[PDB]
């Protein structure tokens, strides 16, 4: 039928209560939004005075002052900005979803460098979260002084000049609620503004009753506090990186976080793409005691919008393994929601993260040139590197180049795997390494004896994260990594010596068979290996399962008792050193009498000591020591 | 439009209000104690104010009775006047105790919300699922109904499992479709393989046969463990994914035999 | 394989720290940090009105990272298991005069307690050591000075005025490596009159720390 | 005069764009909001029919029909509610922050069992987050059928509809944006349905063009029904089981279930469930903590178990359905998170009660404990306020037990009249600790120890300082106290003198290997043994802590407990050594033996061996000597 046309309506009486009551959960945004508005007015002046200096004839100084009045339970915000006209108080201030910042967005075609903060035309009314009533006394240069007045009760009023000199900007009177007196406290005020007005271009001061000595001068101290200090920390990333030096940049770091020492490593990140933003990355000289305390919320990389603290979700801004880099991300192109407490379209941060990580890797690469400070960096955050390698498979291409180890040839000097590789022999087609509990353990292990005899370099690994990294890093610079702890350690060697080993296998064939029977259900396979030199034998890990170190780590560290995995992972073999005097003797003893229990017991003893030398825990160490005590008694004639 | 009623909630174990130099393991308990002592002090105050009010109330009530008596008394009106003034004072005292009680009411209005003031135990009912009575059903009878309808009901889901190859996909799949972890499923997969042979779909047949033995494997050691296959099927994936190659091959031969 | 973490609780009691600490002259800079760690903790506790005049050396945790953590906030929530039979009778060289005067808990009370503890840290040895509460004051007074019954608080159970007046003994020279600035902070904390003492905040924000 | 009065204004042109851009973050919620409104209207009918059943003449069925239309790229939602009059369309529907739900609720003030939501009066406009244009066609029982058309462009139009009749209620036509066609996907729709509408009281159906490709009425779309809304006394185990199995999707039913409701400022109903088996990803650090979900009026709000429950209770499944919470304008977020903490506390109390009653059921408790004792022990470690309660649930194997675990209180009931402490021993295995020299004398003295074989027991026992007034003591540490007969005490002092110089010699030999050398009657069958000082890590703790990938090794300067060599003066070896000291304290062979014995003891006592190669090399040397090799 006849189509009737209607305009959309709005129940302002309900809407206003929704604005105040349902739009925000954190009442700290009270001061944030009030300050933001003041800074917008100051931006309005900057522009007008920029193009026309006479705009400052009624005041040049641009700042935001806050004066609490506990005797009234009120707060005063002094906005020295351009202010509002009577019409603006009625039209802009008194209208929901109405903002004069939009007028400047459109008007400022020349003012491309004038960036207003926010644009909803609603945030003003969040003042009533804690205030019972708000009065806005203002005098824009194009009008007289008026006093806007409302308690957010469905209406507002505007009064004529009352004689209290406001020739510029506005005086905002914040009548606080009976239960909001905490905002009259110096501490509380500071807590809020430090988290929200941290990088306001214009200085914010507080006028506080100064704690002082009784005015009996005999002694007396100053009556009031001028807290300009709130904005002592300025934006750094906003300046040209080439013109930013450490004399100020290092000061920023020490101000960024309470650390009275210059940073270790840093990286400016300037993005001119769709997601325009700049960011400063900071690496501490020392890792924090809470570095791995994942129970605590992250806050190293913070997200600012138009130099206003918005988010600090490092969970999205960075990857877990980079949770040591502290910094500031500042964008003016982000789609924050109506509360401004959360960024809409998190896919934005996904892109931002990726881009930041790229620069993190570039920083690490830059650091690698500075061997001295790199070593310091590496040592401070080597676990994070190794965690990154373990987790972030995509960037192992770069993270694995940052690895540094002590080897059998570098010894006490920690060297790069790329240096290892560049110094490999023409037969050394794989990276030889050994993991364990400590350096002197693996450096004196039977596993690396022949390896050294073959002139091969062994990478010494001792951390559990090293044990984890070798489960992820398989090849480096095109060459595979080979643990000397596993069966099948194919060292490059003379074929004729291999023939000698085969003849030795025949020689000790029956010995191996006997030992296998002796160690039935103790070892999966008894065999011969020339990886051994000084030892008569050695328990080795298989090509599958957990290593002795890995078992140690997993079985003790894991909170989950995965006996199924442990069962499948618990694999090991026994290697024999055919050149060892004992082994030689054992063969002779087997030939003399394979049923000689004393020999069999000796084999068991050697097995248990082989387990010990290879890091395998004994199933009953007490009985091992008992044998020792028995042997001792025999030696003592007991 | 007004949630201000919950703007004053006190939580003695609020882990979001801590400090680096403070051990909250004891602080939270301090908060508890303080909260309790406060309430005790509050209650004592209120009771004493109520007591005082009632005492003055009774005193003035009795004085008022006496005022009536003094009025009646032949010349007791001299004493009446005196007592009236005293009764007024007693009323004023009563009043002030009530005013103090009004202040207590104001204090109650200002009182922080907590587990003792926000709510009461409206309903509580426990139950431990012990039983469902040591019993047993004839699985052949069950299959007579189940194999015929279950298999058809989830035929596509059985086939979906049969079309998997990645161990992660198979495990996750059965996690989502755990009802398929049974003999009826495996039986279909065997039959399906036979049908695939007939249809010349040997590539699929082999993959289905692979997944057949996976389900049979689940059944194999579920029976060995004397447990419901659906309660332990993830352990088979745990075993397969962690088993040494040589042992895995041995298990596969045992498995093929089990099928 | 899934990943999960578990963390160890720090049992490094201040007393243990002191037992591990070196001879009189404990690095003032280390103490300065521990002092401001303690006082920062107090500001929080004062902000939360935490009452704990019973806080003693052993209720102070010094972690492996040099962090002071405070625990055991008053008898009301402590010693729920086997405790001392002389938790009070024991020499209360670490309890404020206000404790010894049988008054109450306050910012100055708390700081008086730890003030002596800080001196203990410097000395690796209790600052004072008396018998009764009056005798404990008789040792306290030797360092901070003593006046007659004209600088005593109202809440006094001890025979005020029966404490023969005496001078102070420059805390700077008495306590090992006590830099004058800290000597003044300590003397302020040790001062008999709780209202002549310095608050946790004021001391915390002092350039000494 | 000197003041002018103005009403507050609202720039709808801006406001509207804020509503459909900044007020919301997620956009799939448009289904929730429209469905919620539909169910409100269905409740409106119900209520009205309670007073006049003939109001059901224009259709006697209450449901929500979802009919996607890919050919147009639109979505038709049929709400079989009362409907809206033209006046309501132009007054309520086309008005910001306004809803007749409130007015209906005002009518409900006369007494009703009706429960609706819609205090904001804006949810309709969330449709424009996804749809380019929305058309609402309706037929109120008291008015004609009208078509309400708008693209949220500051205006809307209304005309009487023609063609297909609506008995009652309203239809919403979502002219979906070109990049919003993913909402035409079955899966995507069902995703959102399962996300927020899984407990809608009214039937919601999904029509899909399937076999013959015709709209198939998926009636089971939201067949899941609320259980906590029902009277728990009238709910059977089979019903609780089926709910659990539906809740968790676990073919196996729950171990235990408990209904819990509170009344007052905080008001809710809830079901808590204990699973029979633990999940394979129970400990996964990145696992979403959503075991128990939070609803308001059966509307899914959030599932943040990170704050709802303790981490050590992060296995209990359930639903908490509140009656009135302070939700933000964005319902997805709840204001005043302290409320959740209050809820938590109350839940914990009830979980503990359920656990206690579960403990009464010994057989099922054992099953529970076996699966979740790690969480129990975690609670001992993490929770300083409920530790005592949690400690009542602890069960261990002990010397007088078999493979049956026993409570700490049961241990206490078997303590001797002179026993002031609970003896225990930690380790890797029960057999290991059962064969320890440290529990031999303890057994000889008639005492029972508690066997602790998990690595987490080092964290648990750290908190278990005293239980039922009884102290606890490790047999592996120095200062192990066992009954000392004065006669024996004298004999031990004589023995101390007897082996005094021997111990001194041993210390000289192993000055930097052992902190103190002394005899002790804690040993029975062993010549010697290494103990841990009461300060620092135990052999077990040390080993375990040194297996941690992310540990800080510099902290070990505060944790490296002293090692002491206990000597058992009753052995021939020890006696021989004494005699050998008398013969020649400088005898190298004897000194070598002392070193051997120490490493032997150190190793067998569970302490790290400094050099297994050298240790075994000594052994190889001794073997060669036995073999006559060299
Ligand atoms: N202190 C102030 N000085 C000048 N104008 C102000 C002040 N406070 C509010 N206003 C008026 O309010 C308008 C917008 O403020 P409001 O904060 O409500 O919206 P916004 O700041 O643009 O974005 P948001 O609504 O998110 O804060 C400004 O354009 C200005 O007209
Ligand atoms: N199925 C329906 N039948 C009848 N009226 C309806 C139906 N769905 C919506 N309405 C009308 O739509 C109007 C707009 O309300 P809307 O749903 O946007 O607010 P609300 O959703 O109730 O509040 P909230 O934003 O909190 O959900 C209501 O006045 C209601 O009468
Ligand atoms: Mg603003
Ligand atoms: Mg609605």
């Amino acid at each position: 039928e006849e189509v009737e046309t209607f305009a959309f309506q709005a129940e302002i009486a309900q809407l206003m209560s929704l604005i105040i009551n349902t739009f925000y959960s954190n009442k700290e945004i009270f001061l944030r939004e009030l300050i933001s508005n003041a800074s917008d007015a100051l931006d309005k002046i900057r522009y007008e005075s920029l193009t026309d200096p006479s705009k400052l004839d009624s005041g040049k100084e641009l700042k935001i002052d806050i004066i609490p009045n506990p005797q009234e339970r009120t707060l005063t915000l002094v906005d020295t900005g351009i202010g509002m006209t009577k019409a603006d108080l009625i039209n802009n201030l008194g209208t929901i979803a109405k903002s004069g910042t939009k007028a400047f967005m459109e008007a400022l075609q020349a003012g491309a460098d004038i960036s207003m903060i926010g644009q909803f035309g609603v945030g003003f009314y969040s003042a009533y979260l804690v205030a019972e009533k708000v009065v806005v006394i203002t005098k824009h240069n194009d009008d007289e002084q008026y006093a806007w007045e409302s308690s957010a009760g469905g209406s507002f009023t505007v009064r004529a000049d009352h004689g209290e000199p406001i020739g510029r900007g506005t005086k905002v009177i914040l009548h606080l609620k009976e239960d909001q007196t905490e905002y009259l406290e110096e501490r509380r005020v500071k807590e809020v503004v430090k988290k929200h007005s941290q990088f306001i271009g214009y200085p914010i001061t507080l006028y506080l009753e100064k704690e002082r000595e009784k005015e009996i001068s005999k002694k007396i101290k100053e009556k009031y506090i001028d807290q300009e200090e709130l904005n002592k920390t300025k934006p750094i990333w906003t300046r040209n990186p080439d013109d930013i030096t450490q004399e100020e940049y290092g000061e920023f770091y020490k101000s960024l976080t309470n650390d009275w020492e210059d940073h270790l490593a840093v990286k400016h990140f300037s993005v001119e793409g769709q997601l325009e933003f700049r960011a400063l990355l900071f690496i501490p000289r020392r890792a924090p005691f809470d570095l791995f305390e994942n129970k605590k919320k992250k806050n190293n990389i913070k997200l600012y919008v138009r130099r206003v603290f918005i988010m600090d979700s490092c969970d999205e801004l960075i990857p877990e393994y980079l949770n040591f880099i502290r910094g500031v991300v500042d964008s003016e192109d982000l789609p924050l929601n109506i509360s401004r407490e959360m960024l809409q379209q998190s896919k934005i941060l996904k892109v931002i993260r990726k881009n930041i990580v790229k620069k993190c890797l570039e920083l690490f690469s830059e650091l690698a040139e500075d061997k001295e400070n790199y070593k310091k960096f590496y040592e401070a955050f080597s676990k994070n590197l190794k965690l990154g390698i373990h987790e972030d498979s995509t960037n192992r291409r770069r993270l694995s180049e940052l690895l540094r180890y002590h080897t059998s040839q570098s010894g006490d000097e920690m060297t790069s795997l790329s240096e290892y590789v560049s110094r490999m022999k023409e037969t050394q087609k794989s990276i030889y390494y050994i993991t364990g509990e400590s350096k002197e353990q693996v450096a004196n292990s039977a596993f690396v004896e022949r390896v050294r005899k073959r002139g091969f370099e062994v990478v010494y690994m001792t951390e559990p994260i090293d044990e984890y990294c070798v489960q992820q890093l398989k090849e480096f610079d095109g060459k595979s990594l080979v643990s000397v702890t596993k069966e099948g350690l194919e060292l490059p060697e003379d074929e004729e010596e291999k023939k000698k080993m085969e003849e030795s296998k025949a020689k000790f064939e029956n010995l191996c068979k006997l030992m296998k029977e002796i160690l039935d259900k103790k070892v999966e396979k008894v065999t011969i290996s020339n990886r051994l030199v000084s030892s008569p034998c050695c328990i080795v890990t298989s090509t599958y399962g957990w290593t002795a170190n890995m078992e140690r780590i997993m079985k003790a560290q894991a909170l989950r008792d995965n006996s199924t995995m442990g069962y499948m992972m618990a694999k090991k073999h026994l290697e024999i050193n055919p050149d060892h005097p004992i082994v030689e003797t054992l063969r002779q003893k087997a030939e003399a009498d394979k049923n000689d229990k004393a020999v069999k017991d000796l084999v068991v003893l050697l097995f248990e000591t082989a387990l010990l030398s290879s890091g395998f825990s004994l199933e009953d160490p007490q009985t091992h020591s008992n044998r020792i005590y028995r042997m001792i008694k025999l030696g003592l004639g007991i | 439009v007004d949630y201000s009623v919950w703007d004053h909630i006190e939580v003695s174990d609020d882990e979001d209000e801590t400090h680096p130099n403070i051990d909250t393991a004891s602080l939270f308990r301090w908060r508890h104690q303080a909260r309790v002592e406060r309430m005790e002090q509050f209650q004592k105050e209120k009771e004493e104010l109520d007591r005082g009010c009632r005492e003055c109330k009774r005193k003035v009530a009795e004085c008022q009775r006496k005022l009536k008596e003094l009025e009646v008394a032949e010349g007791g009106k001299a004493e009446l006047e005196r007592l009236q003034a005293e009764a007024q004072q007693l009323r004023k005292e009563e009043r002030s105790w009530e005013q103090k009680l009004e202040e207590m009411r104001k204090k109650e209005k200002s009182m922080p919300w907590n587990v003792d003031t926000l709510s009461k135990d409206g309903f509580s009912k426990s139950m431990v699922n012990t039983k469902p009575e040591k019993t047993e059903e004839d699985s052949e009878e069950v299959r007579e109904q189940k194999h015929k309808t279950f298999v058809e009901k989830y035929e596509k889901q059985i086939k979906h499992f049969g079309m998997l190859r990645r161990w992660d996909d198979s495990q996750k799949y059965l996690s989502d479709n755990v009802h398929l972890v049974c003999e009826e499923t495996a039986n279909y997969l065997v039959i399906w393989c036979i049908d695939l042979e007939v249809e010349e779909k040997c590539a699929l047949m082999e993959q289905v046969a692979h997944q057949t033995i996976v389900m049979q494997f689940i059944l194999e050691l579920a029976k060995s463990l004397k447990v419901d296959p659906r309660a332990c099927f993830r352990q088979f994936f745990t075993k397969i994914k962690t088993a040494d190659r040589q042992y895995m091959e041995g298990f596969n031969d045992e498995l093929e035999a089990f099928k | 394989i899934k990943v999960t973490l578990v963390f160890e609780h720090v049992d490094q009691d201040l007393r243990t720290y002191l037992d591990k600490a070196p001879p009189p002259g404990l690095p003032a800079e280390t103490i300065k940090d521990l002092m401001r760690q303690f006082l920062r903790g107090l500001d929080f506790l004062h902000a939360n009105c935490i009452v704990h005049r019973d806080l003693k050396p052993e209720n102070i945790l010094v972690t492996s990272g040099g962090t002071v953590k405070l625990a055991d906030f008053g008898l009301a929530r402590i010693y729920s298991y086997q405790m001392a039979l002389t938790p009070v009778v024991v020499t209360l060289w670490y309890r404020a005069p206000e404790v010894l005067l049988q008054s109450t808990y306050a910012t100055p009370v708390d700081m008086w307690s730890v003030g002596c503890i800080f001196a203990e840290m410097f000395r690796r040895k209790p600052l004072f050591c008396g018998n009764s509460e009056a005798d404990q004051l008789g040792k306290i007074f030797d360092l901070i000075g003593l006046p007659p019954e004209d600088d005593w608080p109202r809440d006094v159970s001890l025979p005020r005025g029966a404490f023969p007046p005496r001078g102070p003994r420059p805390v700077q020279s008495v306590v090992p490596e006590m830099e004058e600035s800290g000597a003044q902070l300590l003397l302020e904390m040790l001062t008999f009159n709780p209202h002549k003492r310095i608050s946790a905040f004021r001391a915390l924000q002092h350039s000494y720390l």
